[PDB]
């Protein structure tokens, strides 16, 4: 009864919140709200440097091996058509791989159609989970009341929905 | 401030050896009651109280109750065990308990106070950068017989193309070989990020240096734990904190019992000493109008800050059913309609005072960064 | 959160998609330099 | 030449993009544009007092400088600052624009303060001191239970706390309540319309 | 007793992760960290791309 009494008059609460802190010697609740300056050192933009300097080792050679190969001395029409082609139906191959995959993007996500998730532009499914290979493939997610308060971000979402512009950049590159 | 002495006082002899606060305050009175007044210092040296070792009062009101004292013209604060032995008329002057801080030091940027935000080891290594630049630039772009003459990067122009490059403004000339692009790009990347940090850490300077506000209050003294606060170790306001119920002055008592440095200092004078050895690290808790004449002090770097926390009052005491106190009462709430309280208070707080007040006053004095600031370009 | 979104190999061919065929539009660029030089040179 | 100029203006211009950034982020208050000594000086920043009362009889018996010049000047001075009841006073200040100030008790400018419409500020402390007192009458068989039981409850700190609660728990609007809050704000045209003119 | 037992078996704890959670199914936690906009990122400025 005691015990009960004690915390109905806060005396269980007042007896910690009191100990605790105020015969607490330091804390972040003591230090937090202190804030100073800081002047910025070198360690802050050191990699521009690195990169500087770096880039001046790359000039001069570059310089060294235009200058040799001009001493010691892929124009024709020919070869750089079928050349051409070789990097045409390239460009085709590594977009029309990449639409079909589901391997867009590495992420967390649940699949079971009501975990290291794979989810992709035009499928994306699970990896991961209670049992892989599933696919859970979604567009136009439920928002507030069909979600028409907004007008800008729904022809955004069907944009990704339906997504043209990378069968867009198949098709221009078919044709 | 209240009653001194000058230092001719062995030349003199009796009450015009006396001058002060009170000595004037007891010259009013005798104008308007009609006494003749003998000033005195209590031999025991302490202000009135009670201890019940062996019941016997002290000092000041000690003398009043026994008989050696007909007034007591003092700075003898109005309290309860003393009213019920001796008499108060009304509180001649008002004051409470403040917080005495070093001021802080006067902001003086210098000259170059502009390459600060940036460290020197940074300039340094932008002007290293700057020969190694453009002495690549020179022998890249005349590296080759085949041309020679068609490069207009010598020397002398190498070291102005990574000088416009920069400072930003852009050169006339641009490098056109390949390699020549390289070198000259690069360093476009690098002055990019320089001259955008410079810029947003010179923001987050002024930003800071805006925001950065003064201590103006004992909740604001309770809620950092930067600068340390003390009291007396036997005095009124070390009672206070204890009798009060309020939470705030209760974390700063028990602040007070438990800091391991100890806060606590013997006497007013040593906390004095305590604050010009801190700098600006240590507050100090005491009367307001003890607060008011020490910062009128050489060597005025002290500064009265906030407000009073409680409120207290120095009253001209006489002793109990003597005859005195009716015409004392009526000639202190003369005194205060006529403006003397309100002329003896300016004169001896301010004219033996000559330090400076409010000499920072508006915090937006900073706002437009001054010439003083940026003097060093000009330079 | 601590999110944990990283990119694919789906994703960055479709970046090698993208610089080869702007390397493919440039040397049809090229070669559109050179059918007008057989015409008119 | 072309070279310092060129440090000196990218100094310069950063400093001025600096500042600007410190200003729209920083909302620092309005410098508070008199005190005691200020209201004085600024005589296009008219004050008033009321016509009969305490306050009226002060500046006049007053042997110090500054007050004697604040009775001088609204002694010769137009319109009529005299005013009738401290509801007119209050309202003269508010539709003024801070050209009029209004000096009364220390007790109703904080009252005034925390009541609506807010829009009002104590400035400096105050001029002379005066003292609300529990009255009994002469010859009183109870005045010495009184003054004791006075210097009782401020001791137990019951004076300060009966109004620190009460001016306060009962403010619904205040300074105080309201200055925490920081929000962001885009620039309109009257920011910039000079240099477009 | 009884009490003393659901607990330390953590049936205290599965029937509260059961009820409050399963019949949840609203997020928890999903603005995470203050400084995620801290990066500005793509979506800030996509605009000016288009
Ligand atoms: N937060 S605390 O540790 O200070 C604290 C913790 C507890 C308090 C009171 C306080 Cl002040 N009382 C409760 C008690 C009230 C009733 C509910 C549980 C027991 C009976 N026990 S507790 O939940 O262990
Ligand atoms: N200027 S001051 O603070 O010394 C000061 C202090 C005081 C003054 C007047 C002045 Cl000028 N009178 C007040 C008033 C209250 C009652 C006692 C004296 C008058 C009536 N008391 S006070 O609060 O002791
Ligand atoms: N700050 S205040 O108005 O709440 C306030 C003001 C005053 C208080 C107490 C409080 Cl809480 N008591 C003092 C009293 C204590 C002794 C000194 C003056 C009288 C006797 N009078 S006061 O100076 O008028």
């Amino acid at each position: 009864l005691a015990v009960l009494k004690l915390s109905e008059q806060g005396v269980l609460d007042k007896l910690k919140n009191k100990w605790w802190y105020d015969k607490g010697e330091c804390g972040a609740k003591d230090s937090g709200s202190k804030e100073k300056t800081s002047a910025l050192s070198l360690s802050n933009v050191a990699g521009v440097f690195y990169i500087l300097v770096g880039g001046l080792g790359l000039a001069m050679l570059v310089a060294l091996i235009e200058f040799c190969y001009k001493s010691r001395a892929l124009f024709d029409r020919g070869v750089q058509m079928l050349l051409t082609t070789v990097g045409a139906f390239a460009a085709f191959s590594l977009m029309t791989i990449a639409v079909g995959t589901d391997y867009w993007l590495y992420s967390r996500g649940v699949c079971k159609t009501k975990v290291m998730t794979h989810s992709g532009l035009w499928r994306t499914c699970c990896l991961e989970g209670n049992f892989k290979g599933l696919c859970k493939q979604i567009d136009h997610f439920p928002e507030d009341a069909d979600y028409e308060a907004d007008t800008a971000e729904y022809f955004l979402r069907a944009v990704r929905a339906s997504s043209i512009f990378p069968i867009l950049s198949v098709i221009l590159l078919f044709m | 401030p209240y009653v001194m002495m000058k230092k001719n006082h062995e030349m003199l002899e009796g009450n015009e050896r006396y001058e002060g606060y009170c000595v004037d305050l007891a010259a009013e009175i005798a104008k308007h009651c009609g006494f003749k007044y003998k000033l005195t210092i209590v031999g025991d040296g302490k202000y009135g109280a009670r201890d019940a070792d062996t019941k016997i009062w002290n000092g000041m009101v000690g003398e009043l109750v026994y008989g050696k004292a007909d007034i007591a013209i003092a700075p003898l604060t109005i309290t309860l065990v003393r009213e019920e032995v001796i008499d108060f008329s009304k509180p001649f002057m008002s004051l409470g308990i403040s917080i005495m801080i070093k001021k802080p030091q006067k902001s003086k940027p210098g000259v170059f106070s502009f390459l600060d935000p940036l460290a020197y080891e940074i300039w340094m290594c932008i002007v290293f950068a700057y020969i190694g630049v453009s002495v690549v630039l020179f022998l890249v772009s005349r590296f080759s017989p085949y041309s020679e003459s068609t490069n207009e990067f010598g020397i002398f122009n190498s070291l102005w193309f990574s000088l416009g490059a920069f400072m930003q403004q852009g050169c006339d000339i641009s490098p056109r070989s390949l390699s020549g692009r390289i070198v000259g790009g690069v360093w476009w990347f690098f002055t990019l990020i320089i001259i955008s940090s410079y810029t947003a850490n010179l923001a987050a300077f002024l930003t800071v240096e805006r925001m950065v506000s003064p201590i103006e209050s004992a909740e604001d003294l309770s809620k950092q734990t930067e600068i340390a606060y003390g009291t007396l170790d036997s005095g009124s306001t070390k009672e206070f904190f204890r009798r009060s119920k309020i939470a705030v002055f209760d974390k700063m008592w028990t602040y007070m019992r438990s800091a391991e440095p100890s806060v606590f200092v013997r006497t007013t004078a040593e906390g004095v000493a305590r604050v010009r050895k801190s700098k600006g690290k240590y507050a100090y808790l005491l009367e307001s109008t003890m607060n008011e004449y020490i910062e009128q002090r050489k060597p005025c770097d002290t500064m009265k800050v906030g407000g009073n926390l409680d409120s207290k009052g120095y009253g001209i005491a006489t002793p109990k059913g003597s005859s005195l106190g009716t015409p004392v009462n009526l000639a202190v709430l003369k005194l205060s309609e006529q403006g003397v309280l309100d002329k003896l208070k300016n004169k001896w707080w301010y004219d033996k005072g000559e330090c400076g007040a409010k000499d920072s006053g508006s915090k937006e004095k900073t706002s437009a960064l001054s010439l003083s600031n940026v003097a060093g370009v000009f330079y | 959160k601590k999110n944990s979104y990283s990119y694919g190999w789906s994703f960055y061919f479709g970046a090698l998609s993208f610089i080869i065929a702007e390397m493919v539009g440039v040397l049809a660029v090229h070669m559109f330099i050179d059918r007008h030089k057989q015409l008119t040179g």
